[PDB]
RNA sequence: GCAGU
């Protein structure tokens, strides 16, 4: 039908060619009879007619005679709805300029013109002239005038030369002007300029330019001289009941324009002085400025409500615009809403539908069922039968949703498991009855939760509802690849009272032969669920061959684990169910299964689960008292001892010893002892108060307690809680976040008294505001993301690549946090890992990392695997399915066409409301390892590193790290390099308050240019017994050795200078200001020790990662490799040179130094060390460190923020987020193509243009990858709809007109405006097809 | 200066109008006077092309038979009473008779001026004097396409600064005289004139023929216009410091409109035509200050713009008038007795019936904007809440379809011959329904038998055999 | 606007 949209610029000849006929009137209707009138801005004659084949003189009313214009009235005899589709036009009797090209900044008028903006709306308001034309005259083209000015040049130069004012004067100018002429000046002035600014002021306007003599514009269209009337029935003025009538606020800005417009067409002919007609002239401006965009310059117009009237393009964009609100999501038929209720009876593939929802939500269903079994004659006949509800209608209304799915949906859809099938159970609520299983993926309690209905009509939309959304193919989550129809609080308080033993229970130590007998038992009332009893257990294992082999062995068991065996599938162990089962061993059960047997066998089993944990907790009587809360005898003393502890504190304030701070901190760290001692001697209570008898002796066992059995299953609550019921709720925060000094020293099952409970309240509501004020910020990040990411789809099977990043377990100081285990399970690889012992390939190249390849890599002691990813995809437009990996959802590698990026959007964003708002010692065993290493040894035996980023490994007996620590320069360390340790010594220390500059070899003092008054200022003091010297600041120096800096240098007692071994360059230490020296001239100190000492989260950070903004002071990091040196200073920066011998050398960088530098004048670095310290920003990174550098940077920085909280997000989800931020780059050598220096293209257009280039012999572009924002890579899209549609409408789509650009439609939003299939999943196919047909 | 400060059009107004300054009482006479020296002067220079003479004397013999009426031929006679215009216009045309034929060219010359002056003490009406200036810009398009005829018949064939080729035209006015010395330069340029010489030919007499049916040269009419143009832009340029000056009176007066339905600069706009409507029908002679006219002329230009132009559904000037006598009286009814005036007292204050006041209550309600959000609720609209109420449902679009496919079976199980004689007759099947004349033309049968073949087959299907699934097309 | 999730 159509498969592009062209966006360009409305000639008037354009404009005049959509319309119908020129509103010549501002009448909208007749007041008698509601007729529309002639020539008006409702005019049946221009816009059609108002009424079906009927002229509105009524002499012609049958379609007879169709479009035939009448001559009675000019009215054509069509359909009304061509009222719809007609526009009109308005002749403007004078130029107005369009407020879009004129006011969205930076201005196109402004750009094109060379024109300030306040030079051109001076002219163009009439408050100045322009000299559009010089001639033989000093007047130049752009120059402005006053009135008098004007006057002036007319009395010097008379009628030669052309000055106007006004928008026809921008008009002459904006058409006088020659675009090829100008752009090819402009390139020339480029070439000759080396101003950066100037540059980029050049740059900008040629593109300008050039954008305009590429696309069919011409300048002067940017001067509305006609003007289009949208079509009445879209601005509709309809009679409201009660006799008024609504209209829509484009008729009042039409209806101004018009006034105005006719009004100046009167001044014209009765020839008005030029202050009337100029003020008529912007009086007209001005409403068709406020026509077009209300309230863009200047004061909104408000009418008879003082209420700012609704513009076009208020029409179009916003959260209430076209775009947002009607075209990317609609209300939609077929699709009903009710409250959700439990429903425990069903499967997991069905819901509980209301007859009297389903009875209307497959009405044509029913009718045509009705229709078609002959029950009803006709389709009115079959409408009332459906209404009177005729006992046959419930026939044929089960017949019709037999295998008919319907889509449920909670709002807000969080992620894709918002919306799932279900197969409807007709009952007789109003209630929807939705499967318990599903509602943690929902978010759905049953609380007042309602749930819309949504009817799939096609066979195609059925089977995708039966194939893609069916709750039973959703048992694994898409963000982590964990079971999320899992079983929950009652279920698994069932199955762990089930699961558990007790001592002495009775019958306890008898031989069953099966889970049969134990049944019969139990039920039977002849032993309880808990006794302690040997059964004959049958367990299947599924075999190397993969068939299920048998074993037969009397188990240790109780009685329910016993009965519980009897749901669980074959080829799952007994291991699996003898265990107390919590929620977590639940939950792995239910992962196994999935593994092991798979989806078929895990749906029946996870209904089975949930159906013998409901029995099980039903017959468990499992209530909570106020007995059950047991409050620790040991409270009230422990309190009372830490009243008597504050009290002595208190004391020793009034006495002067301790300051209000630290007298706070005190009191504070023994009010939070004494919490803790009260939260241990709780739990110490609650766990384990089972003391009972086994044959006469007394025996603890773990506590059956209510409170206890929630907490310990996961059921519901945490020690967190318990800890507020039985022990005490402790220390609460001010409003402001500091702790108020004495604690909440009650619990919930005492009461809290007035003060307690409005200190209390303090906290309370600030976690509900943070609750109701971060979900619409946690909305807005995920709508970010998902407007960046929508257009990822997998559309290939490999790219071939070879890189990867090199997945490594994520250890943060002592501790790891991720494995590698949960870090590589699903990719691919991209080289063949090998074992520690070599030439052995452990796993192939290519090979998807499934579970058993991982137990593989944790058989051996592999602890790094290069991985492909997404970031690294050769495949443009798109990713490889060897690169994303796993599907997660699935368990298997991607299919081609899955939309990768709405995944990955909706996976980050989902968790987001989750979110909120000095010496090292080694923990354990293992051999120490350094890494970036620069090493001595020092006078006494120390090890000593003279590096900057020496970073200490602990490599244990396998290879693998368990812990990573940060030496500082100068640490001495007591061991030397691969040492073992014991657990919890320490290795290495330093300094922490200040930074010591360190002797590199042993040598002589040398105080080269270090004068003392001009340089050194000498200090004495007693207790140190030797004076002291500072070398000066910038702002206590006289005159003199702030130029020439003070240096401390290396010779030997013979008078040799001795140097570095191996180089022969001057051996220095450049001792900055604000430093200690203790050391007199000739000193003799060693190498290895110091020689002179210098003092010194949540959801907005994920938000500020992924949009890539550049931190406060960032980490100064090294361009180039290169040796370090100085140039100028005090001009506020000291400037930093860095100079590399091989090549080039001058680097110079204009560093602050109200920063503290982290670098010395000797040493050399390499591209990323950090000069300075701080903050890294993520351009750097890219720039400097590549691609994979910022992306590990992105994705650590981001589920540091992810992990804290508990939120398992696959690393895959934000490595999309990450290629689709590095989705442009800027050309740095135009090379033999048609790009520029310095502009941004798309990545995959220069890639693929280098390598067509390339194919041919002659040398592609080379380019430097950039790191947009997710709001300005979204807003940075080739796609003009995608864009638009965003936000920004205003911008986007003058940049889009200004360009004449064209959208292909290749993403998802942009076949979501137009109504087509979306290119991704069951619509990828029919892409495919239509992409190799309309090609060829 | 404030010159790029604001954007308000109304500051920009302010600013660029109080930059003219006011008028004392003696400031408007000399204005006025201004505008009447150049309008009366003008009128001499259309006085000078003596068919408007003709024009003049021949609607005063019709004045003699009294046409028109005397106020709106002449408003009377400086140094209304109709023996003055009769012997005075008589008076000129015994002038005329002493200008006709008092030429034997040097003695001519001061009877024309005398013509003038003489003509000094005329009024003239505008209306009339309308019709004889648009006859002066027939006058005035003929001379200059013929002059631009003579400049650019030979500057589209030769190439040449046309000075020398003017300097022999002005005078000639007769003939073609002037072309001997053309080709003399020898320079192609009249070279190439040669093939024009020719095709100027009818243009080039016709002027000077109706030059003297008017009497006087085409050079000197040329002056004659050149003056007019002065003379009126004198006029116009007084009339313009006039307006100009009383500016801010517009402003006075509108300022009392001002949330009345229109804008400010709306009113003030309408206001400023009122007021050059104020300026061009304004005489001094009356004695009165100009302000006080300036204001009635005001007070009608705004009151007639919110009257038309100040509502979504305009309601006609009458009943706005209507409206506001209604709006009045229920305002002091509801003073004097404390409550709302009923349509049944409120018709009875005034002397209107009570469906009158009924209607025209219903009447005066503005229209609801679409946008106005539903007890302050943003995200929701009145928009959104409108139904389309034209569309047809698509239980009803089963309807028609069900019935079109029973009717076709039903009209299939007949004879083809009446069968057709049915979709001919309605419009099944077919963009027209035929009348039995029609179909008697077609089926080349006489009209009545067709018409009982109609009701054969309307009896036909009455019967309950094929409608039983018709009948359940028809309600309950 | 006011509530519900
Ligand atoms: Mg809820
Ligand atoms: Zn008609
Ligand atoms: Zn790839």
């Amino acid at each position: 039908e159509f498969d592009a949209i062209k966006i360009a610029l409305a000639s008037p000849d354009m404009i005049r060619s959509w319309s119908f006929g020129e509103v010549k009137k501002p009448e909208t209707i007749n007041y008698r009879t509601f007729k529309p009138e002639r020539d008006g801005l409702f005019c049946a004659r221009i816009f059609g007619p108002v009424k079906d084949y009927e002229c509105l003189c009524g002499k012609y009313k049958r379609l007879k005679h169709r479009g035939v214009i009448c001559e009675k009235c000019g009215v054509e005899v069509t359909q009304t709805k061509v009222r719809r589709e007609r526009m009109g036009h308005i002749e403007l009797a004078s130029p107005t300029a369009h407020i879009w090209f004129l006011k969205s900044l930076p201005s196109r008028i402004g750009l094109l013109l060379d024109m300030p903006l306040r030079d051109i709306e001076r002219v163009l308001y009439f408050e100045s002239y322009v000299v559009i034309e010089g001639g033989m005259t000093n007047l130049e083209r752009q120059q402005i005038l006053t009135e008098e000015q004007y006057l002036d040049a007319l009395e010097e130069f008379g009628d030669e030369f052309d000055a106007k004012m006004g928008a026809e004067a921008i008009q002459a100018l904006l058409k006088s002007m020659d675009l090829e002429q100008e752009c090819e000046q402009l390139r020339e002035e480029l070439n000759e300029t080396n101003s950066e600014t100037k540059r980029k002021k050049l740059t900008k306007r040629i593109k300008l330019l050039e954008a305009f003599v590429q696309s069919g514009n011409k300048p002067e269209w940017m001067i509305l001289t006609v003007l289009p009337v949208l079509p009445p029935d879209l601005r509709p003025l309809v009679p409201l009941d009660g006799g008024r009538f609504a209209t829509s606020d484009l008729n009042d800005l039409y209806r101004r324009v018009i006034n105005r417009n006719n009004r100046l067409k009167r001044l014209l002919d009765l020839a008005a002085p030029d202050i009337i007609v100029r003020n008529e002239k912007r009086m007209l401006q001005e409403a068709v400025d406020a026509l077009l965009d209300n309230g863009r310059r200047g004061r909104a117009i408000t009418g008879s409500n003082k209420r700012p009237l609704k513009s076009l393009a208020d029409m179009i964009k916003g959260k209430q615009g076209r775009f947002r609100q009607n075209l990317l999501g609609k209300r939609v038929d077929y699709s009903g809403r009710s409250v959700i209720t439990v429903g425990p009876y069903l499967r997991l593939h069905q819901c509980g539908l209301p007859k009297k929802m389903a009875l209307e939500l497959f009405k044509p269903f029913i009718y045509g069922k009705l229709e078609l079994r002959g029950l009803a004659t006709t389709i009115k006949a079959a409408k009332k039968m459906v209404e009177r509800e005729e006992a046959v209608v419930w026939d044929i209304l089960d017949e019709v949703i037999r295998e008919h799915p319907v889509l449920l949906n909670r709002a807000p859809t969080l992620h894709r498991l918002g919306i799932q099938a279900f197969e409807p159970v007709l009952i007789e609520g109003k209630a929807i009855q939705l499967h318990p299983l599903v509602c943690a993926a929902y978010n759905a309690d049953f609380d007042g939760d309602q749930m819309a209905v949504h009817v799939p009509l096609t066979l195609e939309a059925q089977l995708e509802a039966r194939a893609l959304m069916m709750s039973t193919n959703n048992i694994l989550s898409p963000a982590n690849g964990e079971p999320i129809i899992v079983p929950s609080q009652d279920v698994v308080l069932g199955l762990y009272y089930m699961t558990r033993d007790c001592v002495n229970a009775k019958g306890e130590g008898m031989v069953l032969t099966g889970p049969k007998e134990a049944e019969r038992l139990y039920r039977s009332g002849l032993a309880s669920l808990h006794a302690r009893v040997k059964v004959r257990i049958t367990e299947y294992e599924k075999d190397a061959n993969g068939e299920l082999v048998a074993k037969t062995s009397l188990k240790d068991t109780t009685v329910g684990r016993a009965i519980l065996w009897m749901i669980v599938p074959k080829g799952l162990p007994y291991s699996i169910v003898n265990q107390a089962l919590g929620k977590k061993a639940i939950s792995k059960m239910l992962n196994t299964c999935y593994r092991i047997l798979g989806l078929k066998p895990t749906v029946i089993f996870a209904d089975q689960i949930m159906y013998t944990g409901f029995a099980y907790a039903a017959r468990s009587g499992a209530s909570v008292g106020i007995d059950d809360m047991v409050i620790p005898e040991k409270k009230h003393e422990i309190i009372s001892e830490a009243e008597a502890e504050v009290a002595e504190i208190q004391e020793q304030f009034q006495s002067g010893l301790v300051t209000a701070g630290e007298r706070y901190n005190k009191v504070i760290d023994i009010w939070a002892a004494a919490n803790d001692r009260v939260s241990k001697a709780m739990m110490d209570n609650l766990q384990t108060e089972t003391v009972i008898n086994r044959d006469g002796q007394e025996e603890k066992q773990v506590s059956f307690n209510s409170i206890y059995m929630m907490a310990d299953s996961g059921a519901r609550g945490s020690a967190a809680q318990i800890r507020q019921l039985a022990g005490m709720r402790g220390l609460m925060a001010k409003p402001d976040g500091s702790i108020i000094e004495t604690p909440i020293t009650a619990n919930f099952r005492e009461g809290l008294n007035v003060l307690q409970y409005f200190i209390s309240t303090h906290g309370a509501r600030k976690g509900l505001a943070d609750t109701a004020l971060k979900t619409a910020n946690s909305g807005y990040l995920t709508r970010r993301l998902v407007d960046v990411a929508q257009d990822l789809v997998v559309t290939e099977d490999d790219c071939g690549t070879h890189e990867g990043i090199m997945m490594t377990p994520v250890i943060e100081g002592g501790d790891v946090k991720e494995p590698l285990r949960d870090r590589v399970l699903g990719r691919v690889t991209a080289e063949d890992v090998l074992k520690p012992g070599t030439a052995d390939i452990l796993v192939p190249r290519n090979t998807l990392l499934h579970e058993q390849w991982c137990d593989l890599l944790e058989e051996n002691s592999v602890d790094a695997v290069k991985v492909r990813s997404v970031v690294s995809c050769d495949t443009d437009f798109g990713v490889c399915a060897h690169c994303y990996g796993r599907d997660l959802a699935r368990g298997h590698i991607i299919n081609k066409g899955e939309a990768i990026g709405v995944i990955a959007a909706q996976s980050i964003g989902e968790p987001g409301t989750q979110l909120t708002m000095s010496s090292i010692q080694v923990k354990n065993k293992g051999s120490i390892k350094l890494s970036n290493v620069k090493s001595v040894v020092n006078s006494s035996g120390k090890l000593v590193i003279t590096s900057r980023n020496t970073e200490l490994k602990l490599i244990d007996e396998f290879g693998r790290t368990k812990e990573s620590y940060k030496v500082p320069y100068g640490a001495v360390l007591a061991k030397g390099d691969g040492e073992q340790v014991a657990g919890g010594e320490t290795v290495a220390n330093w300094d922490p308050h200040t930074m010591p500059v360190i002797t590199e070899v042993s040598g002589f003092v040398r105080f080269t240019d270090m004068i003392d008054g001009q340089t050194i200022t000498r200090q004495t003091d007693e207790l140190t017994g030797l004076s002291s010297l500072v070398v000066l600041d910038s702002a206590e120096r006289t005159a003199g050795g702030k130029d020439l800096r003070p240096a401390l240098k290396i010779v030997d007692a013979q008078g040799n200078d001795v140097l570095i071994p191996g180089t022969d360059m001057p051996a220095q230490y450049f001792l900055p200001g604000k430093a200690i020296v203790q050391l007199e001239d000739g000193v003799q100190i060693s190498s290895g020790d110091t020689l002179a000492r210098i003092p010194q989260g949540g959801l907005p950070r994920v938000a500020d990662l992924f949009e890539a903004r550049r931190p406060k002071e960032p980490a100064i990091l090294a361009e180039i490799s290169g040796i370090v040196s100085f140039g100028k200073e005090t001009k506020g920066k000291r400037r930093l040179v860095i100079t590399p011998v091989d090549g080039s050398d001058p680097y110079e960088e204009m560093i602050p130094k109200w920063r503290q530098l982290n670098v010395f004048e000797g040493e050399r670095v390499e591209r990323g060390d950090v000069i300075s310290d701080g903050p890294e920003a993520p351009h750097d990174i890219l720039r400097l460190r590549g691609v994979h550098a910022v992306t590990r940077y992105i994705v650590n920085e981001v589920q540091d923020v992810y992990r804290l909280q508990g939120v398992k997000i696959n690393d895959k989800h934000i490595e999309v987020i990450v290629r689709q931020m590095l989705r442009k780059a800027t050309i740095v050598n135009a090379g033999s193509s048609d790009f520029l220096e310095g502009e941004q293209v798309e990545y995959s257009r220069v890639k693929i243009a280098n390598r067509e280039l390339e194919a041919n012999g002659k040398v592609g572009a080379t380019y430097s990858r950039d790191l947009l924002g997710i709001t300005k890579a979204s807003l940075a899209t080739e796609s003009f709809i995608s864009a638009a549609s965003f936000q920004e409408t205003t911008r986007v789509l003058t940049e889009a007109a200004v360009a004449g650009k064209r959208d292909e439609l290749r993403g998802l939003k942009e076949n979501v405006i137009v109504g087509r299939l979306i290119p991704a999943g069951t619509g990828y196919a029919y892409h495919q097809d239509r992409m190799r047909r309309r090609a060829a | 200066s404030e010159i790029g400060r604001t954007t308000d059009p109304v500051r920009m107004y302010m600013r660029e109008m109080g930059t003219v300054e006011l008028l004392t009482r003696e400031g408007e006479i000399d204005i006025a006077k201004r505008i009447e020296d150049g309008i009366n002067q003008v009128q001499c220079s259309v006085a000078e092309y003596p068919e408007a003479i003709t024009y003049l004397l021949e609607q005063y013999d019709r004045v003699e038979a009294e046409e028109a009426r005397l106020s709106d031929l002449i408003t009377g006679f400086v140094d209304i009473d109709p023996e003055l215009a009769r012997e005075k216009f008589a008076e000129l045309r015994a002038q005329y008779v002493v200008t006709r034929d008092t030429i034997k060219h040097a003695t001519a010359q001061e009877e024309i001026l005398k013509l003038s002056e003489v003509f000094k003490q005329f009024r003239l009406v505008p209306k009339q004097f309308d019709y004889l200036v648009n006859s002066m810009r027939v006058m005035m398009d003929r001379v200059r396409t013929q002059e631009r005829l003579i400049m650019k018949l030979c500057v589209e064939q030769c190439k040449m600064p046309k000075k020398n080729f003017i300097t022999l035209f002005t005078g000639n006015e007769t003939s073609d005289t002037w072309f001997n010395a053309a080709i003399a330069m020898n320079k192609p340029w009249s070279e190439k004139l040669h093939d024009v010489s020719e095709e100027v030919h009818r243009a080039l007499q016709k002027l000077q023929q109706i030059e003297e049916e008017t009497g006087l040269t085409i050079e000197q009419v040329k002056d004659i216009n050149r003056r007019m143009s002065i003379g009126e832009a004198k006029a116009r340029r007084a009339k313009k410091e006039m307006v100009e000056a009383n500016l801010r009176l517009v402003i006075s007066i509108a300022k009392k409109y001002t949330n009345r339905g229109l804008q400010f600069l709306d009113l003030i706009q309408e206001g400023n035509i009122g007021l050059m409507k104020a300026v061009d029908k304004f005489e001094y002679r009356r004695g009165y200050k100009f302000s006080t006219y300036a204001t009635w002329w005001i007070r009608q230009a705004i009151t007639r713009s919110i009257a038309d132009q100040a509502r979504t559904i305009r309601i006609p000037v009458h009943m706005i008038e209507t409206i506001n006598k209604l709006n009045r009286i229920s305002r002091q009814m509801l003073q004097e007795m404390g409550r709302e005036p009923t349509p049944e007292e409120l018709a009875e204050r005034m002397l209107m019936p009570e469906d009158k006041i009924r209607k025209v209550l219903k009447i005066a309600k503005e229209p609801i904007s679409m946008e106005t959000p539903i007890g302050d609720d943003e995200d929701s609209h009145l928009g959104d809440f409108i139904e389309d109420t034209t569309l047809e449902l698509p239980l009803d679009s089963a309807t028609t379809e069900s019935l079109r496919a029973a009717t076709h079976d039903v009209l299939a199980g007949l004879t083809a011959r009446e069968a057709k004689v049915l979709r001919m007759r309605f419009g099944i099947d077919m963009n027209t329904d035929y009348t039995l004349e029609e179909v008697g033309k077609q089926f080349d049968v006489t009209r009545e038998r067709i018409r009982q073949i109609e009701a054969k087959a309307l009896r036909k299907l009455r019967h309950p055999s094929r409608s039983e699934v018709l009948r359940s097309f028809l309600d309950d």
